[PDB]
DNA sequence: TCAGGATGTATATATCTGACACGTGCCTGGAGACTAGGGAGTAATCCCCTTGGCGGTTAAAACGCGGGGGACAGCGCGTACGTGCGTTTAAGCGGTGCTAGAGCTGTCTACGACCAATTGAGCGGCCTCGGCACCGGGATTCTCCA
DNA sequence: TGGAGAATCCCGGTGCCGAGGCCGCTCAATTGGTCGTAGACAGCTCTAGCACCGCTTAAACGCACGTACGCGCTGTCCCCCGCGTTTTAACCGCCAAGGGGATTACTCCCTAGTCTCCAGGCACGTGTCAGATATATACATCCTGA
C-alpha cells in the first residue's frame, strides 16, 4: 500500500525514523519499544519549539529577521527554567545578559 | 581647561559597550601561539584545525567572563569595588577549583 | 743523635694535602697531538665555562640554590652552544654513524628541559648584573640575607627587569674595560701596544735654549694608541632586546663572552665579593709552603698508590719521632711541669700505641694507617696543623686560589680537568671532593651501590650536579706561547674527551693503551695509529712515570665510573620533583 | 623551533576588556598576572584531554571535535561546533 | 560523503513559529547540537531506568520517567503532555 | 487507616543541631538568622532529592522508597554516595 | 567562667574528632515523610532509605558552612550571617 | 539469592598489604561501592571512545585511554603500568 | 582439562571472568577485546590497594587493628590525588578532617 | 613575666559483649574446545587544508604623567551573641501486634528482532537576490564645571 | 540650577555574500511476513514497615547577665584611571608546497555463540577478643592574680 512515514501519523516534524534509528545504534539497550522514538521525537521538538519561539521574539526585538546566536543566548539566559536546563552550555558568539551591579553605579 | 571624564565613567560606558557586542576579546594569533606553545609538552609537530582553535578561544573567553562575575561579587561583598587577587583566589575555591 | 733526634718532617717534602703545579714543568717542547682519538672535540668555549663554574663553586652564600647544581650540559644546551668547531660553535651536531642533518636540540630532548637551562641562565646573568650594581648599598642591603636575586624577581612583572643594569652597565663598561674578542682590533698594522699612532713629536729639540741642561724628557713622543672597543651599533651591549627577552638576545658565542666578561667586572667591582676575595687570599697567613697560584690535592697530583706508600713511611717515621719526642732529656724535664696539653695527652696515647701498635704485623702495618686516621687527626697539633693526607676542602687559605675540577696532570700531554659541580660549604652531603679516605671509601660505596638512585636524590642529589664532561688542557702548549712570542688570539687548548658512561669507557679503553708502556722500544700500541689515534708514544723512558700517573688516572675514572652513571640514570630516573613515595609503591605492590 | 613567553600575549588591555564583559569597574594591579595564571591551569587541563582523544585516533591534528568531547568531559558542554 | 543533520525540522518548526522569520548558519549549528544534546541525555537516562529495573527494553515509560527526572517543572508536564498526545495518535491510527 | 497529615516539622531541626552542624564545619560564632536561612536550604535540598527519590520508585511501580532509589537520586545530582549498596 | 570562645574551640575540636550524626533522628524521618507527602500520598520508607537521607544532608550542610565560613574570614568577620550562606550559594551555582 | 560483591578479593588484596588488620562490614561496604562505582567510570569512557572512532569493540587500547583521562597524574602512570603487565603476563602465558 | 582462572594467569586477585562477565552485560560496546577485562581487573586492583595501604596506616596510627569509614576517609582525604578521584563523594560515618582556620585561634 | 587552683584531657586497669573470623554443602557460572564470519588491519591514492612567506596598513598596545578616589587603619559605642543554670520535653529504647506489600514463581501471548522488496524523502550541487553591515552627515543625549 | 563639548542615535544610500529555493539521485525508511522470548499477570509467602505504650533521662528551652565583636565615622596616602603620544605587530590578501586524513579493495584472525563439566563462591552454622564502657590517675590548659 501508499507509504505514510511515521512522524506524519503523529502529527510530528522530527523524524521517528531517525530517532529510531539512532536509538537502535546507540547501545542504549538491547530492544527499542514502538513507543519510544515517538515520544521522544515529540518531546524534542516540543523544545525545539519553545528555544525557536524565544529566540524568535528576541530577534524581532532588535528589528532583525534572521535568528543568530546572540539572539539565542538572550532567549535561553531569559527564560528561568531553560536557563536551569542549560546552566552548564556556552552558546559560541553568544556574548552576556547586560547586567550592572547596582553599587557600582553612580549615586 | 582639558576636558575631562571622572575616575569610573569611562569604565562604565566600557562595561556597556562589551556587554552588549558578543566579538571575541583576544587577539587570535597570540592565543594561538600560546595554545601551540601549551601543546609542545604533551606531542611534538602537532598540528591544529582553525575551528580547534577557534573552539578553545569561545571555551578560554566564556571561561574567563563567568570568573570574573563571580570575582565581582565577591569583592562586593568584602566591600570593595576593585577585584583583588584574593578575590579570585575565593571564588575558585568556592567553585570547586582549588 | 741526642735520643736520636726527631725527624724534621720537612715541609719541602712533607707538605699538607695541598701541593702545587709551579705552571713551568713543560718546559720542553710536548706539542704533538699524539692523544687524539674519535671521542675527542675541540671546544673553543670550553676554559670560559669553567671559570663560571668555578666561580659559581667559590661563592655559594651569593647565588640561588638552583644555580649551585648546574651542569656543563646546563650551559651549553641554555646557551645553545655546539662542540667540535675551532672558530667558535659547530652549528649542529651530526647523530649516529651517518648523518645528513645534525641533532639540534629542540630535535633532540625534551623541551620544557631547554626552556629550564635558558631560564637558569638568565638567571645566573641577572644575579651577575645585581651583584655587580645593587653596590650603591654595598653588599648588605634591604635585601640582605639570602642571594640577592631569585626565581620571582627574575619571572617579576617588571617586564624588563635587564633595562636598568643594562644601561649601567654601558656606562661603567667603556672604562672597566673590554674583552680582547671586543676590542677593535688594529687594522692598521701599526699601532701596536709598544709602539704608538701618530707622530706628535714633530722633531727632536736638539737646539735646547740652556745649554746648561743638554738633558730633555721628551725625546720623541706620540699620540697614545690605547686599545679601542667596538662602535656602539656593533658593540653587542648595546642590543636592546636584552631588555625583555634578556641574554638569550646575542650571538651564542656573544653569550659566552659577555658571561666571561661580566664574571670579570663582578669580581673587580662587586665590592662585596671584591673586599670578600682578597680577605679570603692575602689573611693574616702565607702557604703552608709558599705563595703559588694553583694548587691541588696531593693524591690528585701523584694518585692514591704513591702518596699512601709515602705517607706510610712518612707514618712510621713520624711515629718513631713522637717516641724520641716523648723520652727526651730536656722534653721529659719539662713535661713534668705540665708544658703543654698536646704534649702529654700526644705522648701517651703514643706510647699505648706503640704498645698496641708494635703488637701490630708488617702486614698489618699498612692497614693500621687507613684505620686510625680517625684518632690520627688529633695527633698534629705541635706538628702541622693539617695532615699531609688531610681535607683540601676545610680551609680558608686554600680557597681562593684552589681549583677543583683537576683530576691530574701528566708529563709532555697537559692535565685533565673534571668540571662537575660546586663543592664548597654547601652540597657537601656526597662531595666527592674529599678526602681520599673517604672518597675512596664513597666510590666503594657505589662500586657495590649500596646507594642507589633513590638515596641517591635523597641524599642531596638535586643539589648535586647531574651530568658532567671531561676535558684535556694544553698547559705545554699554551706555557710556551705566553714564553715564547704569544701566537695567541683565538687558538684552542681545550679538548673534550667523553660527556657520558659510554663515552667514558671508551676513553678509558684508548687511554690504558697510552698507559701500555713501550715494548715497542725494543720492537721488531694497536694498528691504524698514524692516521686516527696515535697509540704507540714515542720508544723512550720518558713517560714511564707519565705512565705510572696515567695508571693511577685510569683507576679513578673506573672508580669514578660507578658514581657517574649512577648520577647520569637518577636524573634520567628522577629529573623532576616528584612523589617517589608511589615509585616505591610500585616495587612494594608488584 | 621551540616556543616560549607565549603567554604575555595576553595582554593587560585584553585582560580587562574581558573584565569589562564581567561588569567589573576597577581592577587592581595584581589581577593580571593572577588571571594569565589561571588562564593557564585551564588550557593545560582540556588540551591535554582533547590530544588524549587525538593519540587515541592515531591521528595528528587536533580536530574542533577533539575539543569538544575534552571540554563537554570538564563538564563545559559548547555548543556551535558540530 | 553524506553528513546527517537536523537541520530542515528545525526550519520548519522555526516556520511554524514564526513564519516569516530565518536563521543563521551558526543558529542553525547551535540549534543542532542542542537537538543532539538533549537527545543523548534522555536516552542515557531512560538506559540507566531500564538497567535498574532489570528490563532489557526501552519504553514509553522510560522516556517518561527520563523526561520527568531532567526537564525541570513546566517544561516537563508539557513535555509529557505533548508526548502522550503523540504516542495516542500514533496508536490510535 | 491513619494517614495523618503533618505540620510543621522544620522546626525539629533545632538550633543546637544547626550550631553542631557549624561546628563541625569550623565556625566559631553564629548569627542569629542564620538558623531559618539554613533550615530553608535544607527543606530545598531534601525537596530535590526526595522529588527524584520517588520518581524512581513509582517507575517500579513501588510503595516504598527504596535505600537504591536514594542513592540514585543523589548520583542524579552528582552527590554519589558510599555505604548503603549500589 | 571561661571566655567567650574557648567552649567555641573546645566543641569545634569535638564534633571534628567525631563522626556521628548530629540531628536527632525522630525529627528528621517527620520532616521527610512530610515533605513527600506532596508527591505522593501514603508512602512507606525503607529505615535504611531515611538513614541515607540523613547522612547525605548532614554532610551538605557541613560543606555549606565551610564555604560559609570562607566567606566570612573574607570580609573581615568571624560571625557567619545569612550574606555568607547567600554568597556561597551563588557562586557553588545553586542559586 | 546469591548477590554478588567484591568482599572477598578486596579482604585477599587486605591481607596483602596489611597481613594482620581487619575491616568493618560497613567499610567493606563503602569500599565495595568504590569498585563498582570506578568500574563504571572507566567502563563508560571507553565506550564513549570507542563509538567516537566508529569502532565496535573495547579493546585495551580504550581501557589504557579511559584510564588516562580519568585518573589523576600519578595515578594514571601506577594504574597504566600495572595494566600493561597484567596483559604482557596474560598473553605470554 | 584442569581449568586454571584467567586471573590466575595474569597474576591478579580481583576476578578476570566476572569482570568479562560484566563488561558483555552491561551494555558498553557489541563486542569485548581479550585483554580489556585483564587490564581493568589489574586497574581495579591497584587502586583498592592504593586506598587499603593508606586506611591501614590511619588505622594503625589510631591504635585500632580493624579498618573502620573514619579511616578510609582519612586516607582518602589526606592526599591529594585519591582527593581529586573522590572530589565528589560522601563517604558514610567519615566525618571531617580536623582543620581550624588560623585567624579563628586564640592569641 | 610565674604561679596556683579548677577543669578538661591523655593514661592505665577491669569486664563485657557482639561483631568479626573460621568452618560445611551446593549450585551456578567460569573454563575448555570449536567453528564461522565479519570487524579490523594493511596498502595505494588523492586532494585539500594546514603551515610558512611577503608586504602594506593601520589599529591596538605600550609608555608616561597627573590627580582623584578608594583601600585601609584606627577608634568608639551598643547591642547581640555566648555561657550557665534550673525546668520541661520528647527522643530513644524495649516490647507487642498487625497487615501492606516486597519478592519470587509459573503461564503464555503479544511485541520486537530480523529480512527481503520497494520507494520517496532528504542530501549535495548550483544560482540568485535581499537582509544586513558599513559609512557619512545631522540630532539628540549625556556628562561636567558653573 | 544651565550651557559647552563629547558620545551615541538615526536616516538614507550602497554593496555583497550567504540564506533559501530547485533538481537529480541515492539509500534509508517503510511494508509485510515469520519467529522467539520478555514481560504482563495471577497467586502465594512472609518480611518488615507502621502504630502504640511505658519508663529513663539527656537534650532542648527559657531567662539572666556581660563583653566582644560588628559597624559607622574619620583621616591618609597610594595606586589605578583617563588621556596623549609613540611604536609594534596583528591582520589581510595572495601564493605555494606537501603532509595527512579520507576513501577503496583485499585478507585474515578474533570474538561470539554453543555445549559440557566441575569447583569457587555464597549461604548457613559456630567461637572470642577488639573495642566500648567503667573507673581510677597524673598532665596540660585556662583564668585570675602579683
Amino acid at each position: 500500500a501508499k507509504a505514510k512515514t511515521r512522524s506524519s501519523r503523529a502529527g510530528l516534524q522530527f523524524p521517528v525514523g531517525r530517532v529510531h534509528r539512532l536509538l537502535r545504534k546507540g547501545n542504549y539497550a538491547e530492544r527499542v519499544g514502538a513507543g519510544a522514538p515517538v515520544y521522544l521525537a515529540a518531546v524534542l521538538e516540543y523544545l525545539t519549539a519553545e528555544i525557536l519561539e524565544l529566540a524568535g521574539n528576541a530577534a524581532r526585538d532588535n528589528k532583525k529577521t534572521r535568528i543568530i546566536p546572540r539572539h539565542l543566548q538572550l532567549a535561553v539566559r531569559n527564560d528561568e527554567e531553560l536557563n536551569k536546563l542549560l546552566g552548564r552550555v556556552t552558546i559560541a558568539q553568544g556574548g552576556v545578559l547586560p547586567n550592572i551591579q547596582s553599587v557600582l553605579l553612580p549615586k | 581647561k582639558p576636558h575631562r571624564y571622572r575616575p569610573g565613567t569611562v569604565a562604565l560606558r566600557e562595561i556597556r559597550r562589551y556587554q552588549k557586542s558578543t566579538e571575541l576579546l583576544i587577539r587570535k594569533l597570540p592565543f594561538q601561539r600560546l595554545v601551540r606553545e601549551i601543546a609542545q609538552d604533551f606531542k611534538t609537530d602537532l598540528r591544529f584545525q582553525s575551528s580547534a582553535v577557534m573552539a578553545l578561544q569561545e571555551a578560554s573567553e566564556a571561561y574567563l567572563v563567568a570568573l570574573f562575575e563571580d570575582t565581582n561579587l565577591c569583592a562586593i561583598h568584602a566591600k570593595r569595588v576593585t577585584i583583588m587577587p584574593k578575590d579570585i583566589q575565593l571564588a575558585r575555591r568556592i567553585r570547586g577549583e582549588r | 743523635a741526642h735520643e736520636q733526634v726527631e725527624p724534621a718532617l720537612i715541609p719541602s717534602n712533607w707538605t699538607s694535602v695541598i701541593p702545587l703545579l709551579t705552571s713551568d714543568f713543560k718546559n720542553q717542547y710536548s706539542v704533538i697531538s699524539r692523544l687524539k682519538n674519535p671521542n675527542m672535540k675541540p671546544v673553543p668555549y670550553a676554559g670560559d665555562i669553567i671559570k663560571l663554574m668555578a666561580f659559581i663553586n667559590k661563592f655559594s652564600s651569593f647565588f640561588h640554590s638552583d644555580l649551585q647544581n648546574l651542569s656543563f650540559q646546563d650551559f651549553e644546551v641554555g646557551l645553545d652552544l655546539y662542540p667540535g668547531d675551532p672558530n667558535g660553535s659547530a652549528a649542529g651536531i651530526v647523530k649516529g654513524p651517518e648523518d645528513t642533518s645534525l641533532l639540534l636540540y629542540p630535535d633532540f630532548m625534551a623541551i620544557k628541559d631547554i626552556v629550564y637551562c635558558q631560564d637558569k641562565m638568565n638567571l645566573l646573568f641577572l644575579s651577575l648584573l645585581d651583584l655587580t650594581f645593587t653596590e650603591n648599598f654595598d653588599g648588605k642591603s634591604a635585601k640582605k640575607k639570602g642571594p640577592l636575586t631569585t626565581w620571582e624577581n627574575l619571572k617579576s612583572s617588571s617586564k624588563k627587569v635587564f633595562s636598568n643594569p643594562l644601561y649601567r652597565l654601558r656606562l661603567v663598561a667603556r672604562e672597566w674595560g673590554y674583552p680582547r674578542e671586543w676590542r677593535q682590533q688594529l687594522p692598521s698594522d701599526q699601532d701596536i701596544s709598544k709602539p704608538k699612532t701618530a707622530l706628535f713629536e714633530q722633531d727632536e729639540q736638539t737646539p735646547v735654549v740652556d745649554p746648561s741642561h743638554p738633558e730633555i724628557l721628551t725625546p720623541n713622543i706620540y699620540t697614545w694608541n690605547a686599545n679601542e672597543p667596538l662602535p656602539l651599533e656593533s658593540n653587542p651591549l648595546y642590543n636592546r632586546e636584552m631588555d625583555k627577552n634578556g641574554i638569550l638576545a646575542l650571538k651564542p658565542m656573544d653569550r659566552v663572552v659577555l658571561l666571561r666578561a661580566l664574571t670579570d667586572w663582578c669580581a673587580s667591582h662587586s665590592s662585596a665579593i671584591h673586599d670578600e676575595i682578597y680577605k679570603l687570599t692575602h689573611g693574616k697567613k702565607d702557604p703552608v709552603f709558599g705563595i703559588q697560584t694553583q694548587q691541588v690535592p696531593r693524591y690528585t697530583i701523584e694518585g692514591v698508590d704513591n702518596t699512601i706508600n709515602q705517607f706510610k713511611k712518612l707514618c712510621s717515621l713520624i711515629q718513631s719521632r713522637y717516641e724520641i719526642r716523648s723520652k727526651k732529656k730536656h722534653f721529659v724535664k719539662q713535661l713534668k711541669e705540665g708544658k703543654k696539653p698536646d704534649l702529654s695527652r700526644k705522648l701517651e696515647i703514643l706510647k699505648e700505641i706503640k704498645a698496641e701498635l708494635k703488637n701490630a704485623v708488617k702486614s698489618e702495618k699498612d692497614e693500621l694507617l687507613f684505620s686510625l686516621y680517625d684518632k690520627w687527626v688529633p695527633l698534629f697539633e705541635g706538628e702541622l696543623p693539617d695532615q699531609p693526607l688531610a681535607n683540601p676542602f676545610s680551609e680558608r687559605l686554600y680557597k681562593l686560589r684552589l681549583q677543583e675540577f683537576f683530576l691530574g696532570r701528566v708529563p709532555h700531554i697537559g692535565d685533565f680537568y673534571m668540571p662537575r659541580l660546586h663543592s664548597y660549604g654547601d652540597s657537601l652531603e656526597m662531595s666527592t671532593f674529599t678526602d681520599l679516605r673517604n672518597l675512596q671509601a664513597l666510590l666503594s660505596k657505589f662500586k657495590n651501590n649500596e646507594y642507589n638512585a633513590f638515596t641517591l636524590f635523597e641524599n642531596d642529589g638535586q643539589s648535586m650536579s647531574a651530568q658532567f664532561k671531561l676535558f684535556y688542557h694544553d698547559t705545554p702548549s699554551l706555557a710556551h706561547d705566553v714564553a715564547r712570542g704569544r701566537n695567541t688570539s683565538g687558538k684552542v687548548y681545550w679538548y673534550e674527551l667523553c660527556h657520558d658512561s659510554a663515552t667514558l669507557l671508551e676513553f678509558l679503553e684508548f687511554l690504558d693503551y697510552k698507559i701500555v708502556k713501550p715494548q715497542d722500544e725494543k720492537k721488531e700500541t694497536t694498528d691504524n695509529n698514524p692516521s686516527i689515534n696515535t697509540n704507540p708514544l714515542p720508544k723512550d723512558a720518558k713517560y714511564n712515570t707519565a705512565r705510572k700517573k696515567l695508571q693511577i688516572l685510569k683507576e679513578f675514572l673506573s672508580d669514578y665510573y660507578f658514581i657517574l652513571r649512577q648520577f647520569e640514570q637518577m636524573k634520567v630516573q628522577f629529573a623532576d620533583m616528584k612523589p617517589g613515595k608511589r615509585q616505591l609503591r610500585r616495587i612494594q605492590r608488584q | 623551533k621551540v616556543l616560549r613567553d607565549n603567554i604575555q600575549g595576553i595582554t593587560k588591555p585584553a585582560i580587562r576588556r574581558l573584565a569589562r564583559r564581567g561588569g567589573v569597574k576597577r581592577i587592581s594591579g595584581l589581577i593580571y598576572e593572577e588571571t594569565r595564571g589561571v588562564l593557564k591551569v585551564f588550557l593545560e587541563n582540556v588540551i591535554r584531554d582533547a590530544v588524549t582523544y587525538t593519540e587515541h585516533a592515531k591521528r595528528k591534528t587536533v580536530t574542533a571535535m577533539d575539543v569538544v568531547y575534552a571540554l563537554k568531559r570538564q563538564g563545559r558542554t559548547l555548543y556551535g561546533f558540530g | 560523503s553524506r553528513k546527517e543533520s537536523y537541520a530542515i525540522y528545525v526550519y520548519k518548526v522555526l516556520k511554524q513559529v514564526h513564519p516569516d522569520t530565518g536563521i543563521s548558519s551558526k543558529a542553525m549549528s547551535i540549534m543542532n547540537s542542542f537537538v543532539n544534546d538533549v537527545f543523548e541525555r534522555i536516552a542515557g537516562e531512560a538506559s540507566r531506568l531500564a538497567h535498574y529495573n532489570k528490563r532489557s527494553t526501552i519504553t514509553s515509560r522510560e522516556i517518561q520517567t527520563a523526561v520527568r527526572l531532567l526537564l525541570p517543572g513546566e517544561l516537563a508536564k508539557h513535555a509529557v503532555s505533548e508526548g502522550t498526545k503523540a504516542v495516542t495518535k500514533y496508536t490510535s491510527a
